[PDB]
Parts: structure tokens; sequence; C-alpha cells
């Protein structure tokens, strides 16, 4: 064939820290689906939310935003415990069908997101350069993400792992550097903050 | 492994 129907930028959802993770590739042919499992980023998350996106930036807020909606009525769980199907399916059309699906409780929500919506040909020709022309920024944005999120975690379990020694002074002080790397932008400042806190929590 | 929906 020389001509073909694709969809022009990549579609995603928007993950824990204010990242953009695809679930369908720019270029790709439609009519076409594809569905990734998702979990909670915390202990006791009732509702998610679910971010449509369209764009190639790393930084969800920088791409074009097609809608969303809530899924609420899971069961207060352990973080990574539950287990949402998020589905994106492109019709023959163009329509977009995105659902999510709560696999234990059996919750389920879902949009319809129109074909003309999103970002157009002169729109979709600065994204492409635009990403390019940041590919190392938002790389090092995903990575400082990535970072901050196991920084985040590591507060939150830590916390949670507190008679332990009369020591655990030092601890709670270490909790207090890091909580304050987690809001700045300099991932090697966050892990090693980290790295304090793993070599004061021996006695934990 | 899977990602992280955003926290409330």
């Amino acid at each position: 064939v020389l001509l073909l129907d694709v969809t022009p930028l990549s579609l995603g959802i928007e993950t824990m820290g204010g990242v953009m993770t695809t679930l369908i590739a720019k270029n790709t042919t439609i009519p076409t689906k594809h569905s990734q499992v998702f979990s909670t980023a915390e202990d006791n998350q009732s509702a998610v939310t679910i971010h449509v996106l369209q764009g190639e930036r790393k930084r969800a807020a920088d791409n074009k935003s097609l809608g969303q909606f809530n899924l609420d009525g899971i069961n207060p769980a352990p973080r990574g415990m539950p287990q949402i199907e998020v589905t994106f399916d492109i019709d023959a059309d163009g329509i977009l069908h995105v659902s999510a699906k709560d696999k234990n409780s059996g919750k389920e929500q879902k949009i319809t997101i129109k074909a003309s919506s999103g970002l157009n040909e002169d729109e979709i020709q600065k994204m492409v350069r635009d990403a390019e022309a940041n590919a190392e920024a938002d790389r090092k944005f995903e990575e400082l993400v990535q970072t901050r999120n196991q920084g985040d975690h590591l507060l939150h379990s830590t916390r949670k792992q507190v008679l332990p020694a009369d020591d655990k002074t030092a601890i709670e002080s270490a909790l207090t550097a890091l909580e304050t790397a987690l809001k700045g932008e300099d991932k090697a400042a966050i892990e090693a903050k980290m790295q304090e806190l793993a070599q004061v929590s021996q006695k934990l | 492994k899977p990602p992280y929906l955003p926290r409330p």
C-alpha cells in the first residue's frame, strides 16, 4: 500500500511523578489495541485517575490532554497490589476508547474520545521537533522521576519500619534530609540522601 | 513490573 491511516502521535497516560507512559506508539496503524497493567503508588489507595495524553514529551504536562476519568472502589491494599488493566483502542474511524479495570474488584470506568480531538498537522510537526530537541532533558527528567519515586517509597517503608534502639534519632534526621532532596531536581543528591539513610538504618 | 498511577 502507498497510503495508510496511522495515529500520528504516541498515546498514553500519566503515571506517578508526572510522567507520560505510552500505550500506543506514534505512527501505529489503526485500528489498533493495546493493554498494560498498572498498580498503585502507595498503601491504601482506593481511587486512581486515568489522564489520557497525546504527544512525545516525557513530562505529562508538555503533552496534549485528551481527557480523563476516575476509577474508585478499589479495595485499600499495599502498594503494587492492585492490578488496574488499562486498554487503549482506536477503531477504524479514529475514535479512541480508553478503559481501566481493577482486576480484583471488577470495577471498570471508560471514556470515548472523538477522532478530531488532539493536536493538528502543524501542532504535530512542532511536537516531534520539540521532542527531538529536548531528548536529552526529557530523559534526565524521566530518570529524576524514577529516582524520586524510589526515594519516596523508601521514605514510606522506613517510616512504617518504625522498641528500636535509642539511636533512631539520626534516622529521623536522615529522613528530613531525604524528604528535602526529593523536592529538588538533582538525581544524585537524592540517591546520596538515600545512601546516607541506608547507612544509619543498619540497626533496622 | 507495573508502573504506578498518580497517587491522591
